RNA sequence: CUCUUCAUGGUGCAGCCCGUUAGCUCGUCGGGCUUUUAACCCGAAGGUCUUCGGUUCAAAUCCGGCCGAAGAAACCA
RNA sequence: UUGAAAAAAU
RNA sequence: GAUCGCUAUAAGAUGCACGAGAGCGAAAGCAUUUUCAACUGUGUCCAUUAAUCAAGAACGAAAGUUAGGGGAUCGAAGACGAUCAGAUACCGUCGUAGUCCUAACUAUAAACGAUGUCAACCAAGGAUUGGAUGAAA
RNA sequence: GGAGUAUGGUCACAAGGCUGAAACUUAAAGGAAUUGACGGAAGGGCACACCAGGAGUGGAGCCUGCGGCUUAAUUUGACUC
């Protein structure tokens, strides 16, 4: 029997985040080794506002948690790529892309390189001051379209990572 | 003597471009000579999706694409089936 | 009745590894450090062109589907990946075969991912200038 | 445990030469499409045996 | 001297430590494929499995001296 | 998967 | 205790998707983010100061040389395993120089738009990069 | 063609770079397009071409034609479809 009972433990999240239990996690049995090596292993990821928010209208994000961080899904990152834009990107790590207008005609919406610097530091120094982490998402890359829509329209603003 | 007006490149106000590897050869091909092909595909095929769905544990899990894009040499290109070898006059179609 | 080790209905997470010369069905807990089962391709199969065939890959995504009900696991999240380090991100034909297999099991199919690792700015690759002729 | 299916129709004759035939079939226990590969003179009406019906036929 | 191993067509390698009548290639002859040559495929012949005894329903094949080579170790006429 | 060669002038 | 799965560590190299018959540069060439040239604008200034150029000079992909550091991946030579009549090749595995940086050499490419530099005239059309000028908030 | 070769000069640590012939040999070498043929190039159809099969031939005796051998002569034409 490889198993021969072992034992198997719970996950809790901080109070703050609706569920506070995501599943089940195996070890080993005390030895002169020591069982409470559940210490470090805080590596489980669950999609994570889809299954521990109990809403699939945040079911494209992956957190992960220590006994950490918060990462983008791999699907959601490709999707939002267009290929006649232009990709803007700082460091916490967010992205945004250049949108098309109603009563645009003209394929490509490319922004200058001066234009790319001024929403790229718009998007500094709002991601400190706003620097709990503000939890949830509540639309706040939601004055970074409204902020940069004054130099640029842009649609695709996600937060992809924090470490 | 000459068979493509832009030498088979779409290279114009430049004199050296990055070479990428070809998908199928690993073979070292300039940027703008290469094959562009982009590819969207379900993760699960047509075949198989129902299958998922009579057993899923989410209330509206919908399935993901793929999303690759793939460059290829000429040689493997035409081999491939990629792209054809075209009529004289049908050679300066661009659509 | 129930062999030690086992527990109630359990998620589990699924790594269906298929390149065009093997497929790993490999799965885990949530944590992923403590692994349950692990059958490949060429465990099922006495012939090396035979460790890719879906039937190869299909057969051992159902030992693994036993198991983990023996085990009590009777979810997992899939995460389909390929041999897409520098080579063709396109997972093999045994990608496919076992993970209908292991729904056909009678097992809860949870949230799919594709985890093939893309590289963003990658080594050399195998073959040269010329490439594989 | 032999499960019959229904032909439904002919997708075409694949197999180098023509001696397999493509057809797209029906069980009538749960009225499930499954894709097969046939030998043998098969058409629209007659119904198919299939002692396994666990692998799909598409053929790459 | 003690222990152990091997010997098979012209040649080299197979073979079952139980056994019921011995093969794969190169070498020879002939035929087939090819428009023809070279490659390629096939058939026949080629040893009776070192030499003599037992072992039984039968031995290359299990056991004994004998041959004729190999490895380790030992040596007061 | 393997496919080498075909003497000179008429 | 391989392949496989989850974390953590250190250097090396690289700079995906955006990325295009788009931009810059005399050419070679230039893609992670935080001194020079050019166009446009001009009731500014000089006044022929200009063009092309034997000799001469600077820059000049890759490979190569010398001496240090670095040395992850790949890999002329090479060692195996296949395939073959043979294979000293294409195919697979491993792997020295090299591939990276610094200093000094080298000065050649299908270095190509195979199209020298400057100037005048020259049918029709859509679109694009960067300014100026009207309308359109 | 000889040949960017020999020699002379010059640059480099070197590999090599720059300048650069002649003797001799020969009626062509070459450029763009046309038609045909061919492709172990693509697309579309066809044939007992193959597939699913039947009868077989090739193995044996004999009849018969061809080659070879023989002989005074064993007359000769035809040698992939």
């Amino acid at each position: 029997e490889p198993f021969s009972k072992k034992e198997w433990y719970n996950v809790k999240v901080p109070k703050n985040f609706k569920r506070r239990t995501v599943g089940q996690i195996v070890v080993n049995k005390t030895a002169g080794t020591r069982i409470a090596s559940e210490q470090l292993k805080g590596r489980v990821v669950e999609v994570n506002l889809a299954d521990l928010m109990e809403n699939e209208k945040f079911g494209a994000y992956n957190y992960k948690f220590k006994c950490h961080g918060l990462k983008l899904t791999t699907d959601k990152l490709r999707s939002i790529v267009k290929k006649w834009c232009t990709l803007i990107e700082t460091s916490i790590f967010c992205i945004g892309f250049t949108s098309r207008k109603s009563n645009q005609i003209k394929k490509t919406s490319y922004a200058k390189s001066a234009q790319i610097k001024k929403i790229r530091k718009i998007m500094n120094n709002l991601i400190t001051k706003e620097a709990v982490d503000y939890l949830r998402e509540n639309k706040l890359p939601k004055e970074i379209v409204a902020k940069c829509s004054k130099v640029f329209s842009m649609d695709n603003v996600y937060i992809r990572k924090v470490k | 003597t000459s068979k493509r007006r832009n030498n088979g490149r779409s290279k114009k106000g430049r004199g050296h471009t990055q070479n990428v590897r070809c998908s199928h050869c690993g073979r070292c091909v300039p940027k703008d000579k290469a094959i562009k092909r982009y590819q969207i595909k379900n993760i699960v095929e047509a075949a198989a999706v129902r299958d998922i769905s009579d057993n899923s544990a989410l209330t509206k899990y919908k399935l993901p694409k793929t999303y690759m894009k793939l460059e290829y040499c000429v040689s493997c290109g035409i081999h491939g089936r990629v792209v054809r070898v075209r009529s004289r006059t049908d050679r300066r179609n661009r659509l | 009745e129930v062999i030690p080790g086992s527990t109630k209905d359990a998620f589990g997470v699924a790594h269906i590894y298929a390149t065009f010369n093997d497929t790993f069905v490999h799965v885990t807990d949530i944590s992923g450090k403590e692994t349950i089962i692990r059958i490949t391709g060429g465990m099922r199969v006495k012939a090396d062109r035979d460790e890719s065939s879906p039937y190869a890959a299909m057969t051992a995504a159902q030992d693994v589907a036993k198991r983990c009900k023996d085990l009590g696991v009777t979810s997992l999240h899939i995460k389909m990946r390929g041999e897409g380090g520098v080579y063709s991100k396109t997972p093999g034909p045994g990608a496919q075969a076992a993970l209908r297999a292991l729904a056909r099991a009678n097992m809860k199919i949870g949230r799919i991912e594709d985890v093939t690792p893309i590289p963003t700015d990658c080594t050399k690759r195998k073959g040269g200038r010329r490439g594989r002729r | 445990p032999v499960i019959y299916a229904q032909v439904t129709e002919i997708l075409g004759r694949t197999g180098s030469r023509g001696g397999v035939l493509q057809v797209r079939c029906d069980i009538m226990g749960e009225n499930r499409q499954i894709l097969r590969n046939v030998k043998g003179p098969i058409r629209v009406g007659d119904i198919l045996t299939l002692l396994e019906a666990e692998r799909e036929a598409r053929r790459l």
